[PDB]
């Protein structure tokens, strides 16, 4: 995963050099912004079941065909609505994994790479998940730079789908 | 084999019954008779009883016929109760001492069942399905056999 | 016996300061995770069973 | 300044010649930029470069290199500069370089780049200090300036597995993507606590008394169907 | 690589005799069936991406632990690799259908596929489940009598079924 | 049931003579290895269950004696094996301490091959289990101690043959 | 079976069989038609009873199949289901014998010594048989499910 | 201890103690100074020997602490370490008694009945004691580590 | 490559949950010792070539049969290789000290390293004592208090010790 630590290590064995002070400052700036990051990942984990079931309902209010179309790709079954709710469980879990390590490493490894090939093979529209993520982005209730860190990894998940 | 007599280890560890009681109930158990009673003959069952509940082989011929007729008429529950209720059990083991095998260097042995008793005090004992002692004590009197 | 009550009679009390912070790793917010290599093995997420207690744990009083 | 460890060669198929004038069917398709391709036929080279240097898996949308693709189409860089951009690509680091050591990564960058097998195990020892001293970007240009790369690929050919099959035959050797996967048995077995903990699902239930024993004629029914 | 005619030529090339006049009648029976062969292949190559995703979806309901967190085909990096892995098997099965003999199936696909699932840790019994999911979709689409004359094609769908359960026993 | 000292005393006594230089010469040779045998018998006592688990899995775990019809099929029959292999690893430990294999034929070997033929126990698979059990025992106690413990395993295998 | 141990019971007691013993050998052989139907149901459902048996076993005990579990990998999981095919077979014997005597001396006597000596969690294999029991009793009516399930739980009892 | 069972051995045999028995009671009491030093090391290292003991136990057996494991949550994990404090205590008794007789009748006799009846994986608690053994023998020299480790592996043997 | 933060995340995603509440407090414990984590590495790279040449001379005060004619580290190509391998091993343990766990140490350096030296003929345990001549040249160099103020930091230098003897047993 690409953290700010593991990219400072990565430029060192690029050249095969030792760890100088052109990489200690990269880890130093990570430790500054990790105190406004783990206060954000704590609050998203604490209100996770409020955010997930509120974001499934924001998709169903905007796209009411998905609750009533027959077929396997839609959440009109009992098992269609469970597969929808664990998908927004997966999108919130990779945001709090990315806030902990301080970079887009976990959602590059687990969400982003290979996403187009499974949304095309299983007929999942990528505008469903932007509406599930736009509900989270202005109703987590955070305030300040703790809000400014959650609105950079939710917005990174949107720009992959957008 | 993970066998268990929890009731008997109960009533003996508390002292509610003797070792002799625990030994007699072991003899009338069904895990015993499936082991040393079903696969054998009443002839061979009598000798295998003596190795277990008396720690010695049969001694004479009349000691066979007294204990074969008992097993002949009352089965396993009549035979083991007739060994545990004898005097020879009580003289060696009364109520507290588990029966041992009265080996060669234990006791003044007798010349008459020398070979057989040394055979009986071996692990190979439970596979001589033919009775070793009732034939040997009877050929002592009859003439030489044909072989 | 009343001078030794409630602290030294509880043998599980001495490790509550550590087994309470050893067990604060990878919390699960919805229902479903601890998938453990791809099986279900879910959660209870209540107030009781997040402490691991059962019906035999309040009935012990 | 520390030359390489002088290893030894072995017996292989690529260091002899074939006597194959007009080669028939198992030719491995020289995609090249001297045949002057059209814009739909530059695209059949870029897929062959992605299939050679990655596997057939990592030709995903995130693993494509859309700025390196455009500089090939403008004839700014060559094929030899395009293969060098693919090993130094950030998808090739986190998928094929973080999950094996330096002695297995040399087995990847000689099977895929040079198109030959490794000679013996000393060559993996003799090459793995180049990655740990001056880096992966110092490892590829000393592997792309070898005479084995220039004398049959040059500056315009996407590489390929040279002489995989014997011309009268039909079996041959194993393809190199099916020879060396993304990770091996030695990286998978050590991580069975954090990662790679899967436990295996149930097989189809075969009863035990239907299995063949020595001297059963059911152990020769696959021989009889190859008659 | 051989076709069906190449295995009769290269067999008697090792014996070294001319091809007999009763062997020409077996090769001429093949070219009478040569155009019923070409719409078994056209039926399965046209519904190719729906044989794959309807068989994966049937697999992941029977064995749900392959896609659950901590499973083998869990993430979006590896769902795509599992979906690719049945596209490659369906590719080489249709290659060995148009050639008549399986000499390209077990050469570029099955040549060591079992030994790289032990190295990757992929359950090889589950890949042989999802191949028999694809066999049941492909022989039902080769019985489709639309846009084609009616006739008996039972001996050629039984050959397409032979290359499906050859690639299933070569991964377990 | 004689150890090395008992066998030395018996042979020196059976001729009615004292313990001369040759009799004490072997006794000194036994006391030199006294330190090695205890540590050998120490680790074998610790890893008794582990050694038997290693031998059966390495010799006869998956062979068709393990499958139905084989000599080891039922759970009573399988459980008799590890009970049976425990004696070989145990009595061999006694021979390794006593330095004399007299205890083996006294308490193990006599009526043994005659018993397995009665039950129909395969002597061939039995010896290979003991051979594999001898192989793992050389792992734990070392080379020379394995040479000592191994010297009584094949004594069992020889007589049991 | 009920016939062989009703004999060896009266055998040991130096007597013949009572009406209590002979009105049940009689009652068992008239029951024999219904027993073969029950065993016939489990005979060619071993594909679904075993494979769904190991279904719930891994969902309830992922440790045994996870890396480090005893049944880890393609190899052990196959043997992981092999034992369930064994115990499902012995239950078919017990149903036809009208007793766990076939299950007793096969797969039950000394079973803890084997599985302890194989490193297998004996509690885990007990969980496997319980998962097979719910699949088996789901294949039969209520009158039969009181029997087919009845032999499984005896195997559950002796296996712990 | 070695003193009490060397007595009850010669007690049953109707005899006194041989030189083989009395030259070892003698040899054990001169060993008593060195035994108390060894037990004194483990006595006030229980904070590290137990806490690092459960360290490797969870890293090697995450199932038992994961949701569904027997030691799941703040509660069971505390008791999860409580048993290791028990068994670490009994090893201090065995070192001073010069035998596993204290460990035998406490924590070993019928231990499989308890842990099977508690739902705890008995193999899991065996893994816990092995993790404590590497921490314990790392605290002592080679001459001592052949003893302190020696009592753990006996507990490992009887616990499976 | 995983640092100390990613090893918590990769164990929780395999299970599939988010981070706990004590869950960062222990990671928030790591960042208030962040300057103390960093300036340890500001010693051990800024005196790094001193640690090589002091240990490499002092190894042949202990085992001078390596520089013997016929010995392993005899020749000037091989003396340049022995200072090479001790520079690499010191480089990776500085990477693990800025990470927080040894995952970059045993995926780059120590994985498959015993089987190199046995195929090379290099004595295995005789390079492990060269690593232990670099630890006491560095953990004494970490306890030096030039420029920095005074606080208790024995917990971090045990981990700096803890990489040097994890690496020592991987070459024996
Ligand atoms: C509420 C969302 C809408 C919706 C969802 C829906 N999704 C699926 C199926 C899948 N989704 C994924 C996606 C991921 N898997 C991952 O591991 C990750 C990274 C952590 C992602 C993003 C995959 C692989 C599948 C298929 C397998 C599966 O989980 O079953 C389905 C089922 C469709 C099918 O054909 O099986 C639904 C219904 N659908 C809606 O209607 C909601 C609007
Ligand atoms: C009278 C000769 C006998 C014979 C020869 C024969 N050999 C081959 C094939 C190969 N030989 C090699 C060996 C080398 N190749 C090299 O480049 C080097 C230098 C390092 C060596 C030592 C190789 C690699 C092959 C296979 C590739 C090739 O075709 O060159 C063959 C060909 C087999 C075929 O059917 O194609 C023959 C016939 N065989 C005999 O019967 C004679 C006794
Ligand atoms: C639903 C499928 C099951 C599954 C599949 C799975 N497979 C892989 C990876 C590979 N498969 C191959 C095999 C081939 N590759 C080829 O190019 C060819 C033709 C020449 C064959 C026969 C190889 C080489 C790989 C490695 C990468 C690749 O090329 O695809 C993976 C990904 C491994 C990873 O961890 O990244 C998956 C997930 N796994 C399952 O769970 C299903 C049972
Ligand atoms: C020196 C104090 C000790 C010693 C060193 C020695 N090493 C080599 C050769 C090699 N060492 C490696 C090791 C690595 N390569 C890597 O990339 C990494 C990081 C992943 C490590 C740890 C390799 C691959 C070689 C062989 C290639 C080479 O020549 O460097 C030698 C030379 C052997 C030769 O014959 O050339 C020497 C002398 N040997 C000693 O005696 C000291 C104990
Ligand atoms: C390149 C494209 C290409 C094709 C798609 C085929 C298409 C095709 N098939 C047939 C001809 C035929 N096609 C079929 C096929 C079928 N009947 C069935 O019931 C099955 C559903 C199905 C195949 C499985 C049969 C049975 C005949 C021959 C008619 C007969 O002999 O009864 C013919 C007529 C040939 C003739 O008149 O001699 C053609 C053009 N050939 C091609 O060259
Ligand atoms: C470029 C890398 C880099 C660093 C190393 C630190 C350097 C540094 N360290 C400290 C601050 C400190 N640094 C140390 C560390 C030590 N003190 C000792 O006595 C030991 C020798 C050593 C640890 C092994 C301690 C203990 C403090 C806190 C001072 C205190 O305890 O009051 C401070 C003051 C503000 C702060 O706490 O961050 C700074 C700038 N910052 C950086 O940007
Ligand atoms: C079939 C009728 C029957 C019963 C009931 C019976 C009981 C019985 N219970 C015993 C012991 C025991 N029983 C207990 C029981 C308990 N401790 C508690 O705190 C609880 C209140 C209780 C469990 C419910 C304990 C701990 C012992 C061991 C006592 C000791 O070692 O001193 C013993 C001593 C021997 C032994 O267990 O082996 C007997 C004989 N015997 C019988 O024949
Ligand atoms: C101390 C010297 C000594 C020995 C060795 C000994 C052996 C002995 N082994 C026996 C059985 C057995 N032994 C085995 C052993 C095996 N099956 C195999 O396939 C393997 C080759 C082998 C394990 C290595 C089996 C399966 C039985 C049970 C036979 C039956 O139930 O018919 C029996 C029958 C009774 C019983 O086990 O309770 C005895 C007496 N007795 C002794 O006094
Ligand atoms: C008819 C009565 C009967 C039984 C039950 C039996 C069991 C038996 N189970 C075995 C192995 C095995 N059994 C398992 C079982 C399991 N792993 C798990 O995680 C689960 C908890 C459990 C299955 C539900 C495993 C993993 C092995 C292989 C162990 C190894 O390879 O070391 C073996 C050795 C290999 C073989 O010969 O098959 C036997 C003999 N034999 C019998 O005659
Ligand atoms: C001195 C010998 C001795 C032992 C060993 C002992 C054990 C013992 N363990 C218990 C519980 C327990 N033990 C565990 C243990 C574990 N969970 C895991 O995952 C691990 C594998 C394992 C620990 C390493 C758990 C979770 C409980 C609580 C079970 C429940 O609440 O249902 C209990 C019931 C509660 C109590 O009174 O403490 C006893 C008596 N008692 C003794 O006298």
């Amino acid at each position: 995963m690409k953290t700010p630590i593991t990219e400072a290590i990565a430029t060192a064995d690029n050249q095969g050099r030792f760890l100088s002070n052109t990489e200690l400052q990269a880890v130093n700036g990570r430790y500054q912004r990790a105190t406004a990051s783990l206060t954000a990942a704590k609050a998203l984990t604490g209100s996770a079941q409020r955010l997930i079931t509120g974001a499934a309902q924001a998709v169903y209010n905007k796209f009411p065909y998905t609750t009533q179309m027959p077929g396997p790709a839609y959440a009109s079954s009992a098992i269609g609505k469970a597969k929808c709710a664990r998908d927004i469980g997966y999108y919130l879990r990779m945001v709090t994994y990315c806030l902990v390590v301080g970079g887009t490493g976990p959602m590059d490894e687990y969400l982003v790479a290979g996403l187009e090939e499974i949304n095309r093979s299983f007929d999942l529209s990528p505008s469903w998940y932007i509406e599930a993520l736009q509900y989270i982005k202005n109703s987590h209730g955070l305030s300040g730079q703790v809000a400014n860190e959650a609105n950079a990894y939710i917005d990174y998940a949107i720009n992959t789908l957008s | 084999y993970g066998f268990s007599f929890s009731v008997l280890e109960s009533q003996v560890k508390n002292g509610q019954i003797s070792i002799k009681e625990f030994v007699r109930s072991l003899g009338k158990s069904s895990v015993y008779q499936k082991q040393f009673y079903q696969p054998y003959v009443n002839s061979r069952v009598v000798e295998l009883a003596f190795r277990h509940f008396l720690g010695r082989n049969l001694s004479s011929l009349a000691e066979f016929q007294k204990f074969f007729a008992i097993l002949s008429k009352k089965g396993l529950t009549g035979l083991v109760d007739s060994l545990i209720n004898s005097r020879e059990y009580s003289d060696y083991f009364n109520e507290e001492t588990v029966p041992y095998i009265r080996g060669f260097g234990e006791e003044p042995q007798e010349c008459r069942n020398w070979g057989t008793q040394i055979d009986l005090f071996q692990y190979s004992a439970p596979f001589r399905k033919v009775p070793q002692s009732i034939t040997l004590f009877s050929d002592y009197l009859k003439a030489l056999p044909d072989q | 016996a009343v001078k030794q009550s409630a602290a030294a009679k509880d043998t599980v009390e001495t490790w509550r300061a550590a087994a309470k912070e050893m067990a604060a790793m990878r919390g699960i917010s919805p229902m479903g995770e601890a998938y453990f290599g791809g099986i279900a093995q879910k959660v209870d997420n209540g107030a009781l069973a997040q402490l691991g207690n059962k019906a035999s744990s309040y009935k012990k009083y | 300044s520390i030359p390489i460890l002088k290893y030894s060669l072995s017996t292989q198929n690529q260091r002899v010649e074939s006597f194959e004038v007009n080669p028939g069917d198992e030719q491995y398709r020289i995609y090249s930029t001297d045949s002057l391709p059209s814009s739909s036929e530059v695209d059949q080279i870029i897929w062959a470069a992605y299939r050679q240097i990655f596997s057939e898996h990592q030709i995903l949308k995130s693993t494509k290199q859309p700025f390196l693709e455009s500089q090939l189409r403008f004839n700014q860089i060559s094929i030899k500069d395009f293969i060098k951009g693919l090993v130094l690509s950030a998808p090739f680091r986190d998928l094929n370089y973080n999950v094996n050591n330096n002695y297995r990564f040399v087995e990847i960058c000689v099977q895929r780049v040079l198109g030959r097998d490794i000679y013996n195990e000393r060559e993996k020892i003799a090459w793995s200090i180049i990655i740990a001293t001056q880096g992966l970007e110092g490892f590829i240009d000393t592997l792309l300036n070898t005479q084995e790369y220039l004398s049959n690929f040059g500056d315009s050919i996407v590489p390929f597995q040279r002489r995989r099959i014997i011309p009268q035959r039909s079996k041959g050797e194993m393809p190199f993507n099916l020879k060396t996967p993304r990770y091996g048995i030695e990286f998978r077995s050590k991580l069975a606590a954090t990662q790679f903990s899967w436990a295996s699902p149930i097989r189809r239930f075969r009863p035990q008394e239907q299995q063949p024993k020595a001297g059963d004629p059911a152990l020769f029914l696959n021989m009889v169907q190859e008659m | 690589m051989l076709d069906a005619f190449a295995k009769v030529v290269a067999q008697a090339d090792a014996r070294g005799e001319f091809l007999s006049n009763t062997q020409i009648d077996a090769l001429s029976k093949m070219v009478k069936e040569g155009n019923q062969r070409l719409d078994i292949v056209n039926k399965v190559t046209s519904n190719a991406s729906a044989i794959v995703t309807n068989s994966a979806r049937a697999l992941f309901a029977e064995q749900p632990q392959l896609i659950q967190p901590g499973g083998n085909a869990y993430t979006s990096r590896r769902m795509a690799a599992c979906l690719r892995d049945m596209e490659i098997v369906l590719r080489y099965v249709s290659y060995a259908m148009i050639a008549g003999d399986s000499s390209v199936l077990d050469d570029r696909c099955l040549n060591g596929l079992r030994e790289t699932y032990q190295a990757l840790g992929t359950p090889g019994s589950s890949v042989a489940v999802a191949i028999q999911k694809m066999k049941d979709a492909s022989v039902a689409l080769a019985n489709d009598t639309t846009g084609t004359p009616i006739g008996d094609c039972s001996s050629l769908v039984a050959e397409l079924a032979g290359y499906f359960d050859r690639a299933a026993v070569s991964v377990v | 049931m004689q150890d090395a000292i008992t066998s030395v005393i018996n042979a020196a006594d059976v001729q009615g003579k004292y313990l001369d230089a040759n009799s004490v010469e072997k006794l000194r040779g036994y006391f030199q290895t006294g330190e090695l045998r205890v540590r050998a018998a120490a680790t074998i006592a610790a890893n008794a269950a582990t050694i038997i688990k290693e031998a059966v899995a390495k010799s006869l775990l998956y062979s068709d004696i393990t499958r139905p019809g084989g000599n080891m099929y039922t759970t009573r029959r399988y459980a008799a094996c590890i009970r049976d292999l425990d004696y070989y690893l145990r009595y061999a430990t006694y021979g390794m301490l006593a330095g004399d294999p007299s205890i083996l034929d006294e308490r193990v070997l006599n009526g043994l091959k005659e018993t397995y033929n009665s039950l129909g126990v395969p002597i061939g698979a039995t010896i290979q289990a003991i051979q594999a059990m001898k192989e793992v025992t050389g792992s734990l106690v070392g080379s020379d101690a394995g040479k000592e413990m191994g010297l009584y395993f094949d004594y069992i295998c020889s007589g049991l043959s | 079976s009920i016939v062989t141990k009703s004999i060896v019971n009266a055998d040991a007691e130096a007597r013949y069989l009572s009406p209590g013993e002979l009105d049940r050998i009689k009652s068992f052989v008239l029951s024999g038609q219904r027993r073969l139907r029950i065993a016939q149901t489990l005979t060619e459902n071993r594909e679904r009873i075993v494979k769904q048996g190991g279904q719930q076993l891994f969902q309830r005990r992922p440790d045994v199949v996870s890396p480090g579990g005893n049944a880890y990998g393609e190899e052990m999981t196959a043997t992981c289901l092999r034992d369930l095919d064994y115990y499902l077979r012995l239950v078919t014997y017990g149903i036809i014998a009208g007793d766990v005597t076939p299950i007793e001396e096969i797969g039950l006597v000394g079973v803890k010594e084997m599985y302890s000596a194989l490193g297998t969690p004996i509690s885990g294999v007990a969980e496997g048989i319980r998962c097979m029991k719910d699949v088996a009793c789901s294949l039969l009516s209520g009158e039969d499910a009181a029997e087919v399930g009845f032999y499984f739980d005896y195997t559950l009892a002796a296996m712990q």
